[PDB]
């Protein structure tokens, strides 16, 4: 029925969040890296031509 | 330390620390976001360079 | 629950001291000596050479990557010149990490290595260990660097790592100022400072003071108190509380800090967390850190009593009397301790604080003599403890086991086991720090 109030008289443990000294987070990774499908396609065309269509 | 020796406790005394902890969280969120903008700029520059190289290779091939 | 061996001894009066806050009553046994829990350890027989990491920052064209493990160049990769667009995968961080791991597996079949988000993790079998772990990339270590459990600087830690990885900073390599451990957290992507490997924690949770808590139903429970374990650093950087070796003489609460008086050491808890006597983190001296100050003076002083106040904290020894005070907030750097008086204090005195005045008994050969010490705020005006029982030196037997009294009715009851049938009244009345009345008498109940 009654409630214990010492934990209220103090900082009741394990309630919401407790912090230490966490550091060095580093945020996140990256969304891949600049992709070059366009240039790869174009250079493939260039080599194909320079080999077979450039006798 | 100060809110611990005050002898008041309550909701307002926790709102003091909650607001402070929030300021640090938002400030870190800005460091984490300024980085995202810089990475996006690098991404755009890399795509621009790749497209320029592609166009130059087309020009060379066209002779 | 949790046994009852803490409350024992044939003389509980002279062996038990306790102070009660709302719904808790902390009990400390003067005879019991605190001990450290040897059974509890984070990593009992951790081997820092068991595994390592290979952080891959990126790939540069035309360079060569070499991984040197146990004297063998297990991995060797030559990034192409860079004329073909297909080399994008070859220079990619993850593709390069996968290629390096594949080469390592080819040159090390028994060893298990798995690819990470930005790293290669090497986990050698239990029988073997890593002796030499070096890598050459030809780009001033800007592409890949070897990461082990000992990283010089804080920034050397890789941005990402396995969840359970542990790394020690040892910043100076010749000083104990920058020695602490940090472990990665996969889900949060944050390196968290934590207790080091092969390090003890907790103080057995038994020899420490217990508590008598009122339960929800209205009854009472007796149990240990859940203390806080070491959160960082080894024993050399986070020394055990000074009470861990010796017994605790008294339990008190000053400025909202659960305090103990072990030997010559005054030990205080955190500003609010009464069950956490260790600092928060060794990164920057905090404000609410525990205070474990030791009184240093010509005579080794064994602290015996501590009656607290709103801003002062009297500390009494056999032939010394200090006052632990702090102008502003008790922050472990603004704490000031000053000796005030040097009157004798006997072992079995039972001080009782009626406002500023504190009444303590000084037993003699046959009949006790009560004493009164004023707690004037102005330390320059302190006077040695008086002897209120001067006109009646006798009239109190040698054994006193309670000096309880009231402050609203202006009296101080004294109980003695020499004549347990009598309660000794001491009615007084002070008008502007002026002794108006002194009455001594006893209430004989038969």
């Amino acid at each position: 029925m009654s409630k214990i109030e010492s934990a209220l008289q103090a900082a009741q443990p394990g309630l919401s969040r407790l912090r230490g000294g966490a550091g060095g987070m580093g945020y996140r990774a990256a969304t891949t890296q600049a992709e070059q499908p366009r240039s790869s396609l174009l250079d493939t065309i260039g080599r194909f031509a320079k080999a077979g269509a450039d006798m | 330390a100060a809110i611990g020796e005050s002898m008041l406790e309550g909701s307002s005394m926790d709102r003091i620390k909650r607001v402070t902890e929030g300021q640090f969280i938002r400030e870190a969120n800005m460091v984490t976001e300024n980085y995202r903008r810089d990475y996006q700029a690098i991404f755009a520059q890399q795509l621009g360079g790749t497209q320029s190289a592609a166009s130059q290779i087309d020009e060379i091939y066209k002779s | 629950p949790n046994g009852s061996n803490y409350i024992k001894t044939a003389n509980p009066r002279n062996d038990l001291r306790m102070v009660t806050v709302a719904d808790y009553t902390f009990i400390v046994n003067r005879n019991v000596v605190a001990q450290k829990n040897t059974k509890s350890v984070n990593l009992p027989n951790y081997n820092p050479n068991q595994d390592g990491l290979i952080n891959v920052r990126g790939g540069q064209y035309g360079r060569e990557l070499i991984v040197h493990i146990n004297g063998k160049d297990v991995a060797k990769y030559k990034i192409p010149d860079g004329s073909q667009p297909e080399h994008v995968n070859n220079t990619d961080a993850q593709w390069l990490a996968e290629e390096l791991a594949k080469q390592m597996r080819t040159n090390l079949s028994d060893w298990t290595v798995n690819v990470g988000q930005g790293f290669i993790h090497v986990t050698a079998p239990s029988g073997q260990q890593i002796d030499s772990f070096t890598t050459k990339d030809g780009y001033a270590d800007q592409l890949i660097n070897p990461v082990t459990h000992y990283a010089q600087s804080f920034s050397k830690l890789p941005p990402n790592a396995p969840n359970g990885y542990m790394v020690k900073i040892v910043g100076d390599a010749s000083k104990s100022a920058d020695q602490y451990y940090v472990r990665y957290d996969a889900e949060r992507k944050v390196w968290t400072e934590t207790l080091g490997w092969n390090t003890e924690d907790q103080v057995l949770w038994e020899t420490m003071p217990h508590a008598l808590v009122r339960a929800a139903d209205g009854n009472f429970d007796f149990k240990w108190l859940e203390w806080s374990p070491k959160s960082w650093g080894d024993v050399d950087t986070n020394p055990w509380p000074s009470f861990v070796g010796s017994s605790i003489n008294d339990v008190f609460f000053f400025r909202n800090r659960l305090g103990f008086l072990s030997g010559e050491n005054i030990i205080l808890s955190r500003t609010a967390k009464y069950f956490n006597f260790y600092p928060a983190s060794i990164a920057n001296l905090s404000d609410d850190d525990p205070i474990d100050v030791a009184v240093s003076t010509n005579r080794i002083a064994i602290l015996k009593y501590a009656v607290p106040f709103s801003e002062e904290l009297l500390i009494w020894s056999d032939e010394a009397q200090f006052v632990l005070t702090a102008s502003g907030t008790l922050t472990s750097k603004s704490v000031e301790l000053n000796l005030t008086t040097q009157f004798d204090v006997q072992d079995r005195a039972r001080p009782f604080g009626i406002g500023r005045n504190v009444y303590f008994a000084s037993p003699r050969s046959s009949f006790t003599s009560i004493h009164r010490y004023y707690a004037v705020q102005d330390v320059s005006s302190v006077k040695n403890a008086e002897d209120i029982t001067s006109h009646v030196p006798n009239y109190i037997p040698n054994g006193v086991f309670s000096i309880c009294g009231s402050g609203t009715e202006n009296f101080c009851s004294v109980l003695s086991h020499g004549d347990p049938s009598k309660i000794f009244m001491y009615k007084f009345l002070y008008l502007n720090e002026e002794l108006r009345q002194q009455s001594w008498s006893h209430w004989d109940f038969g």
